[PDB]
């Protein structure tokens, strides 16, 4: 399945959602993601 | 090169978010950037 | 990145923002804060 | 001293202690922060 809003995603400053790839495997709607996901702090602290 | 931890072992969350946090910080690459140039004899500019 | 830094005829540049503009930004390296300081005040906008 | 921080077949070097030698070892300047790392790892001492 391809991420709908084309963005890789971080997390929004206010609002504290994410978006984009990272806010399918935090919120569950895919399993697993095959994809050119840096490695950071702030990605790292919600999906391993 | 990884730090390694006993398997299942307490220091094996925050060992992680640590690491990723001193690549953020430029900690990693200062200190890469010392110990192989800073005590180097004969540095870039040396030869240069 | 070194030969970058000491010849400025060539204008160098990154993306308006991502990781690559944040890593200049936050860097302490003798190479990389210098050439943070020349995409900080160069117009026309190296950013792209 | 820029033109003593890129050519190091010269030997600069200050005294054992006072104020000379405590303003390179706290200085936060690109051209006298590399003079500092070069007075640090220097043998002979350039340390009068």
């Amino acid at each position: 399945t391809i991420v709908g809003d084309g963005k890789y995603g971080a997390r929004d400053a206010d609002t504290k959602i994410w978006n984009g790839m990272v806010g399918e495997l935090v919120y569950g709607k895919a399993d697993i993601a095959i994809a050119p996901l840096t490695i950071t702090l702030v990605r790292e602290e919600v999906i391993d | 090169y990884g730090i390694a931890t006993p398997k299942g072992s307490s220091l094996g969350t925050p060992v992680n978010l640590a690491v990723l946090k001193l690549s953020e910080q430029g900690v990693l690459d200062k200190l890469k950037n010392k110990w192989w140039y800073d005590k180097g004899e004969c540095g870039a500019k040396d030869s240069g | 990145a070194e030969d970058l830094s000491k010849q400025t005829e060539i204008a160098y540049g990154t993306l308006d923002s991502g990781s690559t503009k944040e890593f200049f930004r936050r860097s302490k390296i003798a190479v990389f804060d210098k050439m943070w300081t020349y995409m900080r005040s160069a117009e026309p906008s190296v950013f792209v």
